[PDB]
DNA sequence: TATTTCTTTTTTAACTTTCGGAAATCAAATACACTAATATTTTAAATTTTATTTTTTAAAAATAAACTACTTTTTATTTTTTACTTTTTTTAAAAATATAATAAAATCAAATATCA
DNA sequence: TGATATTTGATTTTATTATATTTTTAAAAAAAGTAAAAAATAAAAAGTAGTTTATTTTTAAAAAATAAAATTTAAAATATTAGTGTATTTGATTTCCGAAAGTTAAAAAAGAAATA
């Protein structure tokens, strides 16, 4: 259906199992979806600004790293 | 001599409220604000230029820096206020 | 085994692995949907594969950290069920609304 | 994009309370205030008040102090408006409109509006000189909105078609709104402001309003009907 | 000899901003029209902050702007709290809030 | 009692004064400075530096106590306890 | 002791400004420890800045720069 | 003969390239001759420390290759290295095996 | 040299501590990013240090004081010891 | 300005377990490991193990596994070592010493020590060449500690006066420990290392140990007791 | 305590040309993200029971707050000595700049081993 | 056992090093004026101590809400080839801005100044 629904409930259960969670309320899944959407919106806005400044029509892996570094979340392993 | 924006902040205020005043400490606060925002925008513009293998800061670097630093409608109004100034100055010069 | 035992086994299993837990194709579709609302005037933006991979790595790291803090808040109120009310509180004590 | 979804028409007896939902979608709820306006034939457009969902801070037009009460629910991105002790004149159309917290901002997008039907000297007087005018299919038009006291540039211009919610044309007295044809142009500052339609059209038939937001109660214009032959 | 700020229609100095950009180690060459843009943006931000602070000062029957008025103006609206999220304003107090 | 606490909360949020005394804070700052430089070099402290450091310290403490109070209400309490402050510090992530 | 100079009423006042209705008894020593650790970090950076400039006095600018290094920007004292 | 500056100072990391990156990086008008050597020594020390910790981590798994999991284990298991890299994500690093009742 | 990396020197440094141990491509990319990150951190702090004191030169002392601010605890001590020893060897040759 | 306070002497019969603390003050408690060392006249100094307070991670010597257990309490800033199933040979002096997590740093500060009395092939053996030597004042003295296997530069020299805790002289085989007169010098790499005392003094009479921390079990030297006549 | 007018009075900013350099600009060869089809399987969704946990109420316990009355500090006023920051001059020392000639480090495949 | 992924040796474009020279900073040395500290002293608030009350946190149990398991269809992600049309990247040329002295004129920060 919707693209947010593509983040299936088993995936969120796996993500919580990595975080050390034993039990999960039923209302968590929509909240996790909202949190992911907000994070993606911020980072993608910054990344698209970086891409459009360079007069490019593709978003390279360096724009994402620069956007994440702006938001204060440095990411090693993809350049920069 | 200590350079400050105090002389300009007084004249900018007089346009909005011709009677209110600014105490010394609140003017120090506003001066620090202006310096801080200048530093932020200039640093982001320099990073933008360095990222793109360019050796000059232009109005486009500063525009993109404003769009990256300032949030939302606050950024939208600063772009239009800054574009009006570059246009009018260019025509006069 | 027992439901309590299986959760511990799953926790240990998913803490050892380093691979990505969200599927690739749905996340790519979500990224393209989100980017369509920033470039919708007349320009369509493409996405490099490495760009989406970096984005998904960062997103999953952020989500795992948030869920760890949510689990801490759940333990604070003497519960083991993480609820909606302590994800919102973790989201706000950290401050960063990303 | 941004839409302020609003409920359907409601009929009710006097002495009663009514709630109107104004759902907001396509933008961040807390960044913008929600403005409520009522439209009648007798009084034109009146501004009721606003709520700021970020901190739940409200401001009320003194004529509606008590009759209107705003609450906001951050969970469902909706703002509710309560009219109490309904009276014969409480019958009108009620729009919810989005305004940013920035001072230069105007009421950008409006809601469809609910039709409710029942069965203060220091205001800024907004004098719209041409009450009506007939024009052909491509000459130019000028509409004047004078203000009693000095409002610097916080004046915006509105076009409202028959049986439709208004549309923003100008804001800050010179700036062009988004997605507005370049022929529309506004000017003025201080006391006297003007709007101009350069190339008249078939789709330019509506009532044109001037709105000021420099002072505490926002006072709309008086109206101007323009028929094109 | 018209000044650059008056030529652009601003109050804040364009020449001083040009001098601060060149001597600040930002780029090898600072193309013109950048001081004009930055000066316009700086003037806009300062004017917005000052006008909100003065509006807060008038509502308190005060004829002067103190740090508390500035703190109120910044924390009372979004997009200015976000811009100044990490900033502590001296003698500014805290926003009045109580919990149920 | 239950009413007086609300009055004090209302009163102390209105003011902008420094809630910690000045001389004790100056003594504490001069004591802490020794652990970093006291070998042969004793540093001196400008008065305005002390004032700035006090303002920063009080702002940090007030914010941390707000987050602690948010944590106490999460567990359905009115008393803020030590575990609340420790958890708030841990979740904030910076010292 | 100099840490005891930060008295119980002062901590209660700080808590009231935070909106706290009633304070446990073990909070006071924990608040003292938190304040001391904050001071150690900020004063370490400030002293480093002061000694770099070959000065024997800590100015109001050293504290501001030390604060800004840690994302705790402070307006009203320079910079 | 010509001796490289890194060989002159007894380093493996490049002193000359660090000098060049400082000159074009817009940090200061002038760059002293002692700054590249200091910076190169610091960078080499930090890299060697993390590499040797990661190698020790790799050995304990009977492994010869270093993968990002070993770097993540090396940094997160150390306190000062964790403070230095407090807000840093490492691709494919996972999370520490941390469970607490 | 179209693309410049530190990978040539990280191999050399690793081949001293662990002659047998190799390193993957992703790990080398991570270490390249780490070295670039710390370089830009210390250089930025040194530039600010020179700016604050109205000096136009980044000397070895600006770099030393920048290392002391960025690196925590016992990393700063050993890094200062390592850097001081390299400058002494460089100057003794010249 | 760091002190690792340790409890007083305690005498136990065989079979009753003992708990000894390491109260640490003057430093950030989580950033440094706490190392535990046993000293006897039959064998000299031996390394039991360490605890890392930051993650509560432990590592033990092969001999002492099952005979020692290390715990930490961050709230009280205390590290305990507990011995079980005691024997008359457990009678010794147990020092608690701090070592940073840095690979290069050594056991830099030692506790006062607590004295209790009860009433490996692949480990590198470090060999000191002079078991004892006499030297007048102002003469050069050299001590040699060879290594069974290769240790790059991880070797430190310790001076222990009679019935006192050891003092650190040189770490990383060349670097002078903080607060140590420059008369002391170190040299060597690989398997051959040396300690040199340039100008002897009245109080330079003590035993001098070489300690290697290159491999998993840390092994002290045999000992070399300088005497001055 | 701010807010002025005046007066300085150095100190910047504005103007003018002369050139060196960088940025805009087509054009071309190419790398590559995006579709379509397929298919084999891995994963996810849905119903239903049950088994674990969270919420509510009632008593018991721990513990904070509120007076009340005294001490212990702080705070404000001068004040003197003492160290420390700031300003000028110069002169020794160090970095910028240019130009060949050198020495190193990306690239491209190969050779066998390596690892997981 | 298997075979994608890492370790290696030779070509070659490209920085790195070296050598004179000129400028320029930054490290002494002598004043000269702030500005922090350490005493002395009473007003004057602020903190400490003690007991009792009155408020809340904690505990144990029973009713309730709800999430994890177990199957069992059903939907969809992986992987692999196929074409295609787009957009990225690299090289040569006119255009065009920005730098670099030298200078002249504004303009902005300090100061005793009047009134506010």
């Amino acid at each position: 259906r919707d693209n947010i629904q593509g983040i299936t409930k088993p995936a969120i259960r796996r993500l919580a199992r990595r975080g050390g969670v034993k039990r999960i309320s039923g209302l968590i899944y929509e909240e996790v979806r909202a949190v992911l959407k907000s994070f993606l919106e911020s980072v993608i806005r910054d990344s698209v600004t970086y891409t459009e400044h360079a007069k490019r029509k593709t978003v390279t892996s360096l724009d994402v790293v620069y956007a994440l570094k702006r938001q204060g979340r440095t990411l090693y392993g993809f350049g920069g | 001599r200590k350079e400050t924006y105090s002389s300009y902040i007084y004249k900018v205020l007089k346009q909005t409220h011709p009677d209110t005043g600014i105490s010394q400490k609140s003017m120090s606060i506003l001066n620090s604000f202006v310096n801080d925002i200048f530093e932020r925008i200039a640093t982001e513009a320099s990073k933008l230029a360095a990222y793109n293998k360019k050796s000059t800061i232009s109005a486009r670097e500063i525009q993109t820096a404003v769009r990256l630093i300032l949030p939302g409608e606050l950024a939208k109004h600063a772009v239009s206020e800054g574009t009006r100034a570059v246009t009018k100055y260019s025509s006069s010069t | 085994y027992t439901p309590s035992e299986l959760a511990l086994y799953e926790i240990r299993k998913y803490q050892r692995s380093t691979d990505l837990l969200i599927s690739k194709i749905p996340f790519a579709r979500l990224v393209k949907e989100v980017t369509d609302e920033f470039t919708t005037k007349d320009q369509d933006l493409r996405w490099q594969s490495m760009a989406i991979m970096a984005l998904q790595e960062a997103s999953e790291a952020y989500l795992v950290g948030l869920l760890e803090h949510t689990n801490l808040l759940a333990l604070h109120a003497k519960r083991i069920t993480i609820m909606k009310k302590d994800m919102q509180l973790a989201r706000r004590i950290r401050g960063q609304f990303i | 994009e941004v839409q302020l979804q609003q409920s359907g028409p409601e009929l009710v007896e006097p002495g009663t309370s009514v709630k109107m939902p104004c759902k907001a979608s396509g933008y961040t709820f807390t960044s913008y205030t929600i403005q409520w306006v009522k439209q009648t034939p007798r009084q034109g457009l009146e501004w009721i008040g606003y709520i700021y969902p970020y901190n739940a801070g409200t401001k009320y037009n003194e004529k509606f102090k008590g009759k209107a009460t705003l609450t906001s629910d951050k969970s469902s991105s909706t703002v509710y408006m309560e009219l109490s002790s309904l009276t014969s004149e409480d019958s009108a159309v009620y729009y919810c409109a989005r305004k940013s917290s920035r001072l230069r901002s105007t009421l950008d997008y409006w809601g469809q509006g609910t039709s409710v039907t029942v069965s203060g000297s220091m205001d800024i007087k907004m004098t719209q000189s041409p009450s009506s005018m007939h024009a052909s299919l491509g000459e130019r038009v000028t509409i004047t909105c004078k203000a009693s006291q000095d409002i610097r540039s916080y004046l915006s211009w509105y076009q409202q078609k028959p049986w439709k919610s208004p549309k923003t044309l100008i804001y800050y007295a010179t700036s062009l709104a988004d997605g507005v044809p370049s022929r529309f142009s506004g000017s003025g500052s201080g006391q006297d402001f003007s709007l101009t339609i350069n190339n008249l059209e078939s789709d330019d038939t509506a009532t044109y309003y001037c709105l000021q937001h420099g002072e505490s109660p926002y006072t709309f214009g008086s109206g101007t009907k323009l028929e094109i032959k | 000899s018209q000044s650059r700020s008056a030529k652009a229609g601003l109050t804040f100095p364009v020449g001083r901003v040009h001098r601060l950009l060149r001597r600040g180690n930002y780029a090898q060459r600072i193309g013109s029209g950048a001081p004009v843009y930055l000066t316009a943006v700086l003037e806009y931000l300062a004017a917005e902050i000052l006008e909100l602070a003065g509006n807060a000062a008038r509502d308190n029957k005060k004829t002067r702007i103190i740090p508390r008025h500035l703190q109120l103006a910044i924390r009372n609206d979004d997009e200015l709290n976000k811009l100044l999220g990490n900033v502590t304003i001296a003698q500014g107090g805290v926003l009045p809030n109580i919990h149920q």
